[PDB]
RNA sequence: GUAUAAGCAAUUAUACAGCGAAACUGCGAAUGGCUCAUUAAAUCAGUUAUCGUUUAUUUGAUAGUACCUUACUACAUGGAU
RNA sequence: CUAUCAACUUUCGACGGCUGGGUAUUGGCCAGCCGUGGUGACAACGGGUAAGGGUUAGGGCUCGGAGAAGGAGCCUGAGAAACGGCUACUACAUCCAAGGAAGGGCAGGCGCGCAAAUUACCCAAUCCCGACACGGGGAGGUAGUGACAA
C-alpha cells in the first residue's frame, strides 16, 4: 500500500512505498478526512499528523469521499461530482467506486501533512515549490503586497524571465496583463455611456415636447373646423 | 450593514439564553437576505409565534435586528416596494409595546427630548443641533410609517411623537 | 349512464391481469384454533 | 448525523439540516459562487440520491431486504435503490402523486401502488402493465398473500345495494374484482355526489396478519374497527367505538394483540378477545397520528408511534413505559423500520428522505457496515 | 434551399443560375416580397459576377440599404428600399412594372435621401406614446395624430422623422402590391366595406379598365403627386 | 357548485353589469341586457367574441342544455348524375339563454374560439317560422 | 403518458377511428400539482419559448384583497373549508384556483383600526357587514382562492363579502 | 470575451500590445439522408380565424426612478476552477 | 367502390353545462357534479386496399405515416418525446492478468461448381452552417465503361 504524501503549504510530494501491514495497521477503517498520527509509521515520523483524502484499490479504482461501502461499490455520477468528468453535458454515468472505509485491499492513499513534527522527511519538506502563477487581478495583486493607495501595481507586478531562441539572444521578460486596472479608457467607456443614457432622454424630452405642441395644434384646428 | 449584524447575532446567540434559544432559526432566517419577507410571515402569524414568557427576554434583540434591517440601503431596490415596503411590513407586524421600546430604539438623541416647558418656546433647544438632517429625513419618514400603521394606539407615546416632530418642524422652518 | 369511468365495477377479466403471482399459503397456525377463534370472538 | 437524546441516543445520519431550506437553484448558485467551509467529516449521505426536491410519500423495503422503494411528489415518481450496490437503481415517473405502494415479490420484480387519480398501478421492471381504474376513491392499499388478492379501502357510501361501505377486492389468479367488502361508514347526506360528502363517509385503514390467522382488519372514519375472515368473506367482528378516526392498525408477532389508533393522538392496545384495551396512551398534541409497528430489539417487545408534529415515540409494551422520543425537525408521512434492526427509513415533506439508527436497538443492517463505527465516533467526540 | 423555378418568378433568374436559388434571410419584409442584395447585384446589376466577389464587396462598407451600411450577403430589401451605391454614387429603388416583377430605378440623391413607407398600424406603446408601424418594420414613435391605417408616410431616412403623409382617398391614385391585378398603377375609385372581413376597393387605370383588389395589397402612392419618380 | 359570476366586476361594494354588443349589425336582446342569467359562453354575458363565419341553418334537437343541432341542407352536384343532389349537415352551437328558443325556425350563428368538440358557433338571431320535422326539406 | 391529443376519442358522429401516430411534444400537458398547505415549496418548469412557470406544491401564505375598502395583505393560510371540484381536495386540503379558505384575520384588522379608528372583532363610513364581523369576532376569514396555485407560484385572492358570502355559508352548512 | 504556453518572433521610455497551440466562454448538429406493417375527407387541397397561443435569430425603436437614522462611516468588489 | 354492412356510440365520455388541473393557449383534453344523449336510408357505421394538387394552346414544371436490439422513464434546447444521449429490465456480442470494462448503423461481394457498368476527382460554380471575408458540407458538377439500342 503506497501513500502519496503530500505537503500542501510547502507544495511538495512523494510516493513511499510502504511494507509491513502490521505498520500500516492503524489505517485501517478510517473515513476519508480523519486525522491520524503518523507516530506509529516510523521514527522519523514523531510528531506528525496527517489526513486522508482518498485514493485507488486493486484493480484501479477511485476513492470517492462520502461513501459507506468498505467493498467496491457501484454510484451513479451526476456531473459537479468527483471521480468522474462528463463527456457530455447533463450526462449521468453510473460508475464503480471504492468506499471511503480504508480497507486492506486498497493500492495507493492520497495522505497530506497537516501539522509537521519535529523531524524532517528528508525528500518532502526540505523542498521548496513555489506557486506557479502569481496574481493577475489588481485587487488580489494589492491584497497580496498590502500596497497603498499611491503604489501602482503596474510597477508593483510580478516579472517572469526567460531566454528565447535565436542562439542565445537577450533575456526576456514577460508580465500578465493586470484585469481589473482602472485606465482612462475605462473611464471614457463609463463616461460615453451614460453620455448615451443622457442623450437619449434629452431626446426623447424633445420630441415629446413637440408631439405636445403638434397635438394642440391639431385639436385647436380640428376645434376651429369645429 | 449586514455582515457586522451576522456577527453580532452571532454573539448574543454565544450569550446561551433559554430565552433566545427556541427562536435561533428564526433569528438567523430574518438574517439572511434572501428570506426576509417569508422569514418575517413566518416570525409572526405563524404556529411558533413569540411566547409570551420570555417575550421580554427576546424582544429587544429581534427588534434591533428589524430596524436593522429596515435601515439597510444595500439589498433595497428602487421604488416604494424599494424599502418603504419594507419599513410598513415591519411596522404593520410590530405590536404597540413592542412600538414603545422600537421607538426608544429609533430616536436616538431625541428621546429625552423637550420642545415646551413652563414658558412656551425653549429656544435653547432649538438653537443647538443634535442630529444631522440626513437621520432626520430617516427618523422622520420611519415615524410617519409608525403612525400610518398605529392609529389609535399612539395614546401612550404623544409625550415623545410631537417633541420629536415639532422639533425637527421647527428646525426646518428656522433652517428656511 | 352516469357511470362509464370506472364507476361500476365491470365484472370482467383482464387479460395481461391473469396470473401474476401463485398463492403462498404462509398461516403459522392448524386452523382449528383459528376459526375456534372466530366462534369463540367477544360473541360467545 | 447528530445525536438528539441523552439516555437512549437516536442519530439521524440522512435527512435534512433545516426547516424551511431554500431553492435548489439558489443554493448551488451559493455554493458555487461564495465562500464555505463545511463539516466535511460527519457530514455525507448513506445513500447516493436520496430525495425528490419536492416531498415524499412511503417507503417500503422487500422482504430480501436489497431493495428499497420510495415514492416522491414532484415529477410524480418512484426510486427503486439497489442497497447493495448503495445508490439509485432507477427512477421512473407516473401520472399523479401516490398515495400508497406494495411490494409484491421478495425482490422488487412486482409492485403495485393506490395512485392519486383514483387508480391502481402494476410496476414490473420491464414496464407498467395497464393501470386499473376503481369506481370511489382510495386510502391504503393491503394484499391478501395466502390467496393472491389487492384490496383497497374506499371513502363514502356504497352506490347501490345497501349503504354500508366497502372495501375493493380484486385477486390476481381470477383478475375481475370479485366484491366490495360490506362495512359500514355511518350516514351521509342524501342529497350528495357519488364521491361522498366533506365532513364524513371514510374507510381509513386496512392490516392482515402474513404468518398468523389474518383477520382483514378495517378501520372506519367514525373510530369503528371491523374485521373478516378469509375463505368466509363476511363481517365477523365490530368493536371499539372511539372518538377520533381509526388511522392505525397494525397486528404482533404472535396474532393476538392489537394495536390501534385515534386522530386525536391516542393509542389503545387490545386483546381480540379483550373488549377493554389492554394499553392505553394519549401522546403529543391533537395532530393525528399516522403509523404504529411492533418491533422487537431481539430480548424485549417494544412499539412505534408517528404522528405529524415531528412526534415518533417508541413506547414499551410490556410496560407501557416511554422508551425514546424524536422530533423530526419537519412533517413526515410514513415510517418503516429495516427488517434487520436498529434503523427507521422515514418519509417526510422535506427534500431529504431521513432515517434514524438506535444503538440500543440493534445493531448497523448488513450493508452500512460502518455505521456502528461512525457511532462509535459520535461516542469518541462526544 | 429552393429550386430557381420554386423560387418566385418576380425577382428573375435566367436559365444558367445553376438547379438552386439563394433564400432570403430574415429581416423586415416578407418571404414572397423580397429581393434579395447578392440577386440584386449579381443577378440584376451585374455589378459582381461569383458569390465570393458579392461577399467581399458587401464584406467592404460599399453597399447602404436604406442610409444604413448592410453586412451580410442575403439581406431582404423587398419594396421601396433605397439602394446607395457610393463608388458609382447611385441610388436604386426597386418598384413593380405592370406585368408584375421587379424593376430598379436609377436616383440621385435629392429624391435618394426620403423613403415613402404604407403605414401597417398605429397603438400606444410602453409609457402610454402613440407608435407607428409601417411595412418596412419601422416604428415611429410620436407620430402625427391624424396619420390612421393604410396612410403612407414620406419618412426622412437621416433622422427617421415623418416628413409627409398621405391619405387614403378615394379619388387618388395607388400601385397594387399583391393579388392576381398586382402591379396596376391606376387610380382608386371606390371604397366596398364588407365589415366581416376582406373590404374591397375597386380600382380604375388612368385608361378604363376596372378591377377589385383587397386594401391590404392596396398601396398608396399618391392622388396624382407621384412622390417617387417612376420609370417613363 | 360555485357562485357564479361576471369575471372583473365588483359586487359587494357600499357606495352595475357589463354586457357587449358583438356589432356586425346586431343588436343585443333585452332579455341578455337586464336579464340576471349567467354564462361564460355567451358573447354578449362572457367573454367569448364573435368572429370569422356567419352562417344559418334549422335547430332540429332544441333538447338539450343550451346547444341546438341544426341542419344544414345543400344541394350537392354529382357528375355522373350530373343532378343535384340534397345532403343535410349537422352542426352545433351554444344557445344563449337571452333568446326565446323555437324547435324548426331560422337561426343565425356566427364563428367563435371552440368551446367543445362540437360546439364552435353562437347563436345571434333567431327567425320565428312554421318549420316541420324531419319530413320538411329545404335548401337553408 | 399523459398527453393531450384528441386521437384517442371517438368521432363527432361517434365512431372510433385507428388514426394511430405519436404523441408528439406540443400536446405535452405536464402532472398535476396537488398544492397543500406546509412551507413554501416551489418548484420551477420551463416550457416553450424557455418561459418559466412555478409549480407551487407546498403553500403557507398568500395575499388577499378586502378592496372594498382598497387594503391587501399577505396573510397565513389555515385550511381549505370548501371546493367545487372535489370533496377528496376538501379532504386532502388543496390550494387551488376558486378555492374558498379561511385565513387570518390579523393584518386586516390591523389595518382597519389604524385607519378608521374604531375597534372591530372584540364613524359612518366604517361600517361592516355583520357576518364579516362574526368572521373578524372569530378571527377567521372566509377568502377564496383565483390566483392559479399551479401555473402562478402564489395563493392569492379576495375576501368574500356579501352575497357570495352568504351563499358560501350557506354552503358551508349543506 | 479570457493568453505569464517555462511558444515564436522585438525593441527604443517596460502593466498587456504582433502572431498565437491548448483550455474556459458563446454558437451549432429539429437534419442531409436510410428501413417498412401503412395511412380511404381524420391527414391533404382550397378556403378562414387566432379578439385562443408560442417564437432563438432578423430589422426597428426603445427603460426619468434619486434620497429614504450604517456616519464617532465607505470610496480602486468577491470568491472559485 | 359496396347494403352478403341497418343500425352505430354510451365497452378509454357518447352529447352537454358548471367547477377546477394541466397545457403556450382554446377544448371531455383530464378529475368531480348533474342533465340525456349524439349518428343514421339525403346513406351513419362497417368492409375492400388497388394511398393527388397547382402552374391551363400542349407536354413539361413544381409541391405532396411509423422506426433507428425491444418495451418503460428521464435529460438539453426557440423549435425534438431528438434516438442524440443516460437510467433499470430483456436479447445479443467483445477484451481480461478472471477481480473487472466498454458496445450495438449503412454501403460492397457471393447467394450453382460458370462470370459481365467505377471500391474515380474535387467543393471548381449554385446553395447551406458557424465568434466568422479565411473554417466546414455525402446536395452538386467533372471523369471512366457500353454492339442493349440509336
Amino acid at each position: 500500500m503506497k501513500l502519496n504524501i503530500s505537503h500542501p503549504a510547502n507544495g511538495s510530494q512523494k510516493l513511499i512505498e510502504v511494507e509491513d501491514e502490521r505498520k500500516l495497521r492503524h489505517f485501517y477503517d478510517k473515513r476519508m478526512g480523519a486525522e491520524v498520527a503518523g507516530d506509529p509509521l516510523g521514527p522519523e515520523w514523531k510528531g506528525y499528523i496527517l489526513r486522508i483524502t482518498g485514493g485507488n484499490d486493486k484493480q484501479g479504482f477511485p476513492m470517492k469521499q462520502g461513501v459507506i461501502a468498505p467493498n467496491r461499490v457501484r454510484l451513479l455520477l451526476s456531473e459537479g461530482h468527483s471521480c468522474y468528468r462528463p463527456r457530455r453535458d447533463g450526462e449521468r454515468k453510473r460508475k464503480s467506486v471504492r468506499g471511503c472505509i480504508v480497507g486492506p485491499d486498497l493500492s495507493v492513499l492520497a495522505l497530506s501533512i497537516v501539522k509537521q513534527g519535529e523531524q524532517d522527511i528528508p525528500g518532502l519538506t526540505d523542498v521548496v515549490h513555489p506557486k506557479r502563477l502569481g496574481p493577475k487581478r489588481a485587487t488580489k495583486i494589492r491584497r497580496f503586497f498590502s500596497l497603498s493607495k499611491d503604489d501602482d501595481v503596474r510597477k508593483y507586478v510580478i516579472r517572469r524571465e526567460v531566454q528565447p531562441k535565436g542562439e542565445g539572444k537577450k533575456p526576456y521578460t514577460k508580465a500578465p496583463r493586470i484585469q481589473r486596472l482602472v485606465t482612462p479608457q475605462r473611464l471614457q467607456h463609463k463616461r460615453h455611456r451614460i453620455a448615451l443614457k443622457r442623450r437619449q432622454q434629452e431626446k426623447v424630452k424633445e420630441e415629446a415636447a413637440e408631439y405636445a405642441q403638434i397635438l394642440a395644434k391639431r385639436v385647436a384646428e380640428a376645434k376651429a373646423q369645429k | 450593514d449586514i455582515e457586522l449584524q451576522k456577527l453580532a447575532l452571532k454573539a448574543i446567540l454565544t450569550w446561551k439564553s433559554e430565552g433566545i434559544k427556541p427562536y435561533q432559526e428564526h433569528l438567523e432566517y430574518l438574517l439572511d437576505e434572501a428570506r426576509f419577507k417569508n422569514e418575517l410571515t413566518v416570525l409572526f402569524q405563524g404556529d411558533n409565534k413569540i411566547l409570551p414568557e420570555h417575550r421580554s427576554e427576546v424582544i429587544p434583540v429581534l427588534l434591533h435586528l428589524l430596524y436593522g434591517r429596515a435601515i439597510s440601503r444595500k439589498g433595497a431596490a428602487s421604488g416604494r416596494h424599494g424599502l418603504h415596503a419594507t419599513r410598513l411590513a415591519i411596522i404593520r407586524q410590530l405590536d404597540v409595546e413592542d412600538m414603545g421600546s422600537f421607538l426608544d430604539i429609533g430616536l436616538g438623541p431625541l428621546r429625552a427630548i423637550r420642545v415646551v416647558d413652563e414658558q412656551g418656546v425653549r429656544e435653547s433647544v432649538f438653537a443647538h443641533e443634535p442630529l444631522p438632517p440626513r437621520k432626520q429625513v430617516g427618523l422622520l419618514n420611519m415615524l410617519e410609517a409608525v403612525i400610518n400603521e398605529l392609529g389609535t394606539s399612539v395614546e401612550p407615546y404623544m409625550d415623545a411623537l410631537v417633541n420629536s416632530v415639532l422639533y425637527c418642524l421647527v428646525n426646518a422652518c428656522r433652517k428656511l | 349512464r352516469r357511470a362509464s369511468k370506472g364507476r361500476k365495477l365491470r365484472y370482467t377479466v383482464h387479460e395481461k391481469l391473469q396470473n401474476f403471482m401463485a398463492p403462498e399459503d404462509r398461516r403459522s397456525w392448524e386452523e382449528h384454533a383459528i376459526d375456534r377463534l372466530f366462534g369463540t370472538l367477544f360473541g360467545q | 448525523k447528530l445525536t438528539n437524546p441523552g439516555p437512549v441516543p437516536v442519530y439521524t445520519v440522512a435527512g435534512p439540516s433545516t426547516a424551511r431550506p431554500l431553492p435548489d437553484w439558489l443554493l448551488r448558485r451559493r455554493k458555487r459562487s461564495a465562500k464555505y467551509d463545511p463539516e466535511n467529516l460527519n457530514n455525507f449521505e448513506l445513500i447516493q440520491e436520496f430525495e425528490f426536491e419536492e416531498a415524499s410519500n412511503c417507503v417500503r423495503v422487500s422482504e430480501d431486504g436489497n431493495w428499497i422503494m420510495s415514492t416522491g411528489t414532484y415529477k410524480p415518481q418512484f426510486h427503486v435503490h439497489n442497497t447493495r450496490e448503495l445508490s439509485l437503481s432507477f427512477s421512473r415517473h407516473t401520472n399523479s402523486e401516490n398515495v400508497t405502494f406494495l411490494l409484491l415479490s421478495q425482490d422488487y420484480s412486482k409492485s403495485v401502488h393506490l395512485q392519486c387519480d383514483r387508480t391502481l398501478e402494476f410496476h414490473t421492471p420491464m414496464g407498467c402493465h395497464y393501470s386499473i381504474r376503481i369506481p370511489r376513491f382510495g386510502r391504503d392499499l393491503a394484499y391478501l398473500r395466502q390467496s393472491c388478492e389487492v384490496l383497497v379501502p374506499a371513502v363514502g357510501l356504497s352506490s347501490d345495494g345497501s349503504g354500508y361501505g366497502e372495501v375493493f377486492r380484486l385477486d390476481l389468479e381470477r383478475g375481475q374484482f370479485l366484491r366490495p367488502w360490506q362495512v359500514d361508514v355511518g350516514e351521509d347526506e342524501p342529497g350528495s355526489g357519488l364521491q361522498g360528502s366533506i365532513h364524513a363517509g371514510a374507510v381509513n385503514v386496512a392490516a392482515v396478519a402474513e404468518n398468523t390467522h389474518g383477520l382483514c382488519a378495517f378501520g372506519t372514519s367514525i373510530g369503528t374497527v371491523e374485521f373478516y375472515d378469509p375463505r368466509s368473506k363476511s363481517r365477523v367482528a365490530v368493536l371499539g367505538n372511539q372518538d377520533g378516526e381509526i388511522t392505525a392498525l397494525d397486528y404482533s408477532r404472535d396474532g393476538l394483540s392489537l394495536a390501534l389508533g385515534t386522530s386525536t393522538g391516542q393509542i389503545r392496545i387490545f386483546d381480540l378477545r379483550n373488549p377493554r384495551p389492554l394499553l392505553k396512551k394519549d401522546q403529543g398534541m391533537g395532530l393525528p397520528i399516522k403509523n404504529l409497528i411492533h418491533l422487537t430489539t431481539p430480548t424485549e417487545e417494544r412499539k412505534l408511534l408517528s404522528a405529524d408534529k415531528r412526534i415518533i415515540k417508541i413506547w414499551d409494551e410490556q410496560s407501557g413505559d416511554l422508551w425514546t422520543s424524536v422530533e423530526p425537525l419537519v412533517d413526515l408521512n410514513f415510517v418503516t423500520h429495516v427488517p434487520d434492526s436498529g434503523m427507521i427509513l422515514t418519509a417526510n415533506e422535506g427534500k431529504q428522505m431521513h432515517c434514524f439508527f438506535i444503538p440500543n436497538l440493534g445493531l448497523a443492517p448488513r450493508w452500512c457496515h460502518f455505521l456502528d463505527n461512525l457511532v462509535h465516533e459520535m461516542e469518541s467526540e462526544k | 434551399h429552393q429550386k430557381r423555378l420554386s423560387a418566385p418568378s418576380h425577382w428573375l433568374l435566367d436559365k444558367l443560375s445553376g438547379a438552386y436559388a439563394p433564400r432570403p434571410s430574415t429581416g423586415p419584409h416578407k418571404l414572397r416580397d423580397c429581393m434579395p442584395l447578392i440577386v440584386f447585384v449579381r443577378n440584376r446589376l451585374k455589378y459582381a459576377l461569383n458569390y465570393r466577389e458579392t461577399k467581399a464587396i458587401m464584406m467592404q462598407r460599399l453597399v447602404k440599404v436604406d442610409g444604413k451600411v448592410r453586412t451580410d450577403i442575403t439581406y431582404p430589401a423587398g419594396f421601396m428600399d433605397v439602394i446607395t451605391i457610393e463608388k458609382t454614387g447611385e441610388n436604386f429603388r426597386l418598384i413593380y412594372d405592370t406585368k408584375g416583377r421587379f424593376t430598379v430605378h436609377r436616383i440621385t440623391d435629392e429624391e435618394a435621401k426620403y423613403k415613402l413607407g404604407k403605414v401597417k398600424r398605429v397603438q400606444l406603446g410602453r409609457g402610454g406614446v402613440p407608435f407607428l408601424v409601417t411595412h418596412d418594420a419601422r416604428t415611429i414613435r410620436y407620430p402625427d395624430p391624424l396619420i390612421k391605417v393604410n396612410d403612407t408616410v414620406k419618412i426622412d431616412l437621416e433622422t427617421g422623422k415623418i416628413t409627409d403623409f398621405i391619405k387614403f382617398d378615394t379619388g387618388a391614385l395607388a400601385m397594387i402590391t399583391g393579388g392576381r391585378n398586382m402591379g396596376r398603377v391606376g387610380v382608386i375609385t371606390h371604397r366596398e366595406r364588407h365589415d366581416g372581413g376582406f373590404g374591397i376597393v375597386h380600382l380604375k387605370d388612368a385608361l378604363d379598365n376596372t378591377f377589385a383588389t383587397r386594401e391590404s395589397n392596396v398601396f398608396v402612392i399618391g392622388s396624382e403627386k407621384p412622390w417617387i419618380s417612376l420609370p417613363k | 357548485r360555485a357562485f357564479l359570476k361576471q369575471p372583473h366586476i365588483f359586487l359587494n361594494s357600499k357606495v352595475r353589469r357589463w354586457y357587449k354588443d358583438v356589432g356586425l349589425g346586431f343588436k343585443t336582446p333585452k332579455t341578455a341586457i337586464e336579464g340576471h342569467y349567467i354564462d361564460k359562453k355567451c358573447p354578449f354575458t362572457g367573454m367569448v367574441s364573435i368572429r370569422g363565419r356567419i352562417l344559418t341553418g334549422r335547430v332540429v334537437s332544441t333538447k338539450m342544455h343550451r346547444t341546438i343541432i341544426i341542419r344544414r341542407e345543400y344541394l350537392h352536384y354529382i357528375p355522373k348524375y350530373n343532378r343535384y343532389e340534397k345532403r343535410h349537415k349537422n352542426l352545433a352551437a351554444h344557445v344563449s339563454p337571452a333568446f326565446r328558443v323555437e324547435e324548426g325556425d331560422m337561426v343565425v350563428v356566427g364563428q367563435c374560439r371552440p368551446l367543445s368538440k362540437t360546439v364552435r358557433f353562437n347563436v345571434l338571431r333567431v327567425l320565428p317560422r312554421t318549420g316541420k320535422s324531419v319530413k320538411k326539406f329545404q335548401k337553408f | 403518458g399523459i398527453s393531450r391529443d384528441s386521437r384517442h376519442k371517438r368521432s363527432h358522429t361517434g365512431a372510433k377511428r385507428a388514426f394511430y401516430r405519436k404523441k408528439r411534444a406540443f400536446e405535452l400537458g405536464r402532472q398535476p400539482a396537488n398544492t397543500r398547505i406546509g412551507p413554501k415549496r416551489i418548484h420551477i418548469v420551463r416550457t416553450r419559448g424557455g418561459n418559466h412557470k412555478y409549480r407551487a406544491l407546498r403553500l403557507d401564505s398568500g395575499n388577499f384583497a378586502w378592496g372594498s375598502e382598497g387594503c391587501t395583505r399577505k396573510t397565513r393560510i389555515i385550511g381549505v373549508v370548501y371546493h367545487p371540484s372535489n370533496n377528496e381536495l376538501v379532504r386532502t386540503n388543496t390550494l387551488t384556483k376558486s378555492a374558498v379558505v379561511q385565513i387570518d384575520a390579523a393584518p386586516f384588522r390591523q389595518w382597519y383600526e389604524a385607519h378608521y379608528g374604531q375597534p372591530l372583532g372584540r364613524a359612518a363610513h366604517g361600517k361592516v357587514d355583520p357576518a364579516l364581523e362574526k368572521q373578524f369576532e372569530a378571527g377567521r376569514l372566509y377568502a377564496i382562492i383565483s390566483s392559479r396555485p399551479g401555473q402562478s407560484g402564489r395563493a392569492d385572492g379576495y375576501i368574500l363579502e356579501g352575497e357570495e358570502l352568504a351563499f358560501y355559508q350557506r354552503k358551508l352548512h349543506k
